[PDB]
């Protein structure tokens, strides 16, 4: 909605258009009062439901900035916030591109290096620890929502417009997309900060291999892709789900939906068919790093939220310590 | 020729 | 007990029969006039062409800056009367791209070009008016002006500040291919694939 | 075979002000103008039709003696009275004068 050349709040002249991410316009501007310093201007939509979400995201960014003064948690640091043409204008630190552009520029099914993937996993673990220390669930871990620097050395978690409190855990199927969907949120069970750790593991698996981790078309396809990788779901985890009637039968059997007339197939047992060691794959050190990353992805993407690894166990693993 | 219509009478009033 | 309320008047019109809903809508218009929802509920509870036309004329005389009232008035008359109402709606509400597209689609090409020029001069950031002008140019005898019109629209969108997200352009190309505008649809698909090597 | 129809729906709601036509035929120099708060529409004095070579205002001498007593004091007649003089005095058929 903004134009190039026009100044925002008489201090930041817009220089480049980065594009609309999800529901807000992102631009690269130069602050005239800060000796032509680059900044990122995020303009929210004119709707009140978008303005409340932008205010909640600005409050979450202010809480993350107050929780980390040294900015050693790989989080987005916002400078100030203003208003222009009845829209919420947030000023943040500028970034070159996100991890999705870095994955698209590296080639199709190519991926990045092992050290860059380890640094991205360490930054994701630090962001998960910062979100757990702030008692706020992000639930928006994605390569398109995680920005990088100009040299791609450090990452920064951004796009916090879908974050919510850990106390108000709404049982709803309107969680994150199926590329990094948690099985407990898809089955209607209780959600926690471990779902963000599973989404960060699914994002590291996409940054290591170059393809999607679980390209499910719906909730049942994502549940089938999780059951083909992490094995069959336990009875105690399926009984605690509110939406277990649409994915599991009365005898705890997997109900897979398929097209062509919508057919339903009942499976009593589900064997792990996905191979994590064969995928995302060279010298012996890179092979050992890929094996450690596969072990961390197997320990982080488990179907039960209580049996999953925490942020401190993932940060102190063999893949992060190298 | 002054042709009277409903839309012209709605726009003029 | 609570006058000048649109939701309470809508619930009272939805809960009462139509012979009582007409008097309830008349009392709500006497208590709180220039209401688009009350006028739409009164036009919906008329069950006639002339009564709905009179209700739409009364809503246009009360509040002429309502896009929903103009859309309800243009959809129930003759297509020449629809064009004559859409011209007055574009003259009264220049920020309505749908009314300008309906005025340009229901007229000749010499009027559609002027309507597209007025929509570009009033709302330069609108991308649907340029797609409607490209579809009207592809529907006419001309066939090579659609690519130049799409290039001019892409230049105007790059100069205005609306970047290509490669998601609405594919939907516009699908809507153009579903309506018989495959040349402008292919041009929009090529413009989306050019701005959207192996990857 | 008989069907009970709605006698009130087919009737005219306006009555004497019911206009059967949607458009109105206006003359050439009959433009309108909205000056201040009201629209004035003018229509000038239309020119009459020219008389033909065998059509003119018939005087009282062409009327017979049975009709000469009723037209006392009138030397000549009008255009519509002379154009339908044989249909109202010499013909006993049903006439329809749209004047």
């Amino acid at each position: 909605r903004v134009n190039i050349g026009e100044v925002l709040d008489k201090r930041y002249n817009v220089y480049g258009y980065t594009g609309q991410g999800v529901f807000s316009n992102v631009v690269r501007a130069r602050d005239n009062a800060r000796a032509n310093q680059e900044v990122a201007v995020k303009i929210i939509r004119n709707n009140e439901l978008m303005q409340k979400t932008g205010l909640k995201e600005l409050e979450f960014l202010k809480k993350l900035n107050d929780a980390d003064p040294d900015d050693k948690f790989h989080c987005l640091r916002l400078f100030r916030h203003f208003y222009h043409k009845q829209h919420l204008c947030l000023v943040f630190e500028p970034l070159s591109m996100n991890l999705r552009e870095v994955l698209k520029k590296y080639g199709k099914d190519v991926g990045l290096h092992i050290k860059a993937v380890r640094s991205y996993s360490q930054q994701l673990f630090l962001a998960l620890k910062l979100l757990k220390r702030c008692n706020i669930l992000h639930a928006d871990i994605k390569p398109d929502n995680i920005l990088v620097n100009e040299s791609k050395t450090i990452l920064k978690l951004c796009d916090f417009g879908s974050a919510s409190h850990v106390a108000d855990n709404d049982i709803t199927p309107y969680l994150v997309s199926r590329f990094y969907r948690a099985p407990e949120i898809i089955i209607g069970k209780s959600y926690d900060y471990g779902i963000d750790m599973w989404s960060v593991g699914c994002t590291l698996y996409e940054l290591y291999t170059g393809k999607i981790l679980f390209p499910g078309k719906t909730n049942n396809h994502m549940l089938k892709l999780a059951m083909d990788l992490k094995g069959k779901m336990p009875n105690k985890m399926i009984r605690k789900g509110v939406f277990k009637d649409q994915h599991f039968d009365q005898n705890l059997n997997f109900m897979y939906i398929e097209v062509d007339r919508e057919k339903v197939t009942v499976m009593s047992t589900i064997n792990p068919t996905k191979d994590l060691l064969a995928d995302l794959i060279l010298p012996e050190d890179q092979r050992k790093k890929v094996h450690q990353l596969k072990d961390l992805l197997d320990q982080i993407l488990m179907l039960d939220p209580a049996k999953r690894i925490s942020i401190n166990q993932a940060l102190q693993h063999a893949f992060i310590q190298e | 020729a002054i042709v009277f219509n409903a839309t012209s009478e709605f726009c003029r009033t | 007990m609570c006058p000048k309320s649109e939701d309470v008047w809508l619930e009272a019109a939805r809960l009462q029969p139509g012979d009582t809903a007409k008097a309830v809508v008349a009392q709500a218009v006497r208590h709180l006039p220039q209401s688009v929802r009350i006028y739409i509920r009164a036009a919906e509870l008329e069950t006639d062409i002339r009564a709905k036309k009179r209700v739409l004329r009364k809503a246009l005389e009360h509040v002429p800056n309502s896009v929903r009232l103009w859309k309800a008035a243009v959809e129930l008359e003759e297509p020449e009367d629809a064009r004559i109402m859409l011209s007055r709606a574009v003259e009264c509400c220049p920020t309505s791209v749908e009314l300008w597209l309906a005025l340009a689609r229901l007229e000749t090409y010499e009027n559609a070009r002027k309507v597209l020029n007025k929509a570009r001069e009033n709302i330069p950031t609108d991308r649907h008016i340029w797609i409607t002008a490209a579809k009207l140019e592809e529907a006419n005898g001309n066939t090579q002006m659609v690519e130049k019109i799409i290039d001019r629209a892409i230049t105007s969108l790059r100069a205005n500040g609306v970047e290509i997200n490669r998601e609405q352009w594919i939907q516009d190309a699908e809507e153009c291919d579903r309506a018989g505008s495959v040349a402008t649809c292919q041009a929009v698909m090529r413009a989306v694939i050019g701005i959207g090597e192996e990857d | 075979p008989r069907q009970v129809l709605d006698l009130e729906d087919l009737v005219f709601t306006q009555g004497s002000h019911f206009m059967a036509n949607k458009r109105c035929q206006l003359p050439d120099g009959s433009f309108r103008r909205q000056r201040k708060g009201y629209e004035e529409v003018h229509v000038p004095a239309l020119k009459p039709k020219p008389f033909g070579s065998e059509e003119q205002l018939l005087p009282v001498e062409k009327l017979p003696k049975y009709a000469q007593a009723g037209f006392e004091g009138f030397k000549t007649l009008n255009r519509i009275q002379s154009k339908l003089y044989r249909a109202a005095l010499e013909t006993d058929e049903n006439l329809l004068l749209c004047a």
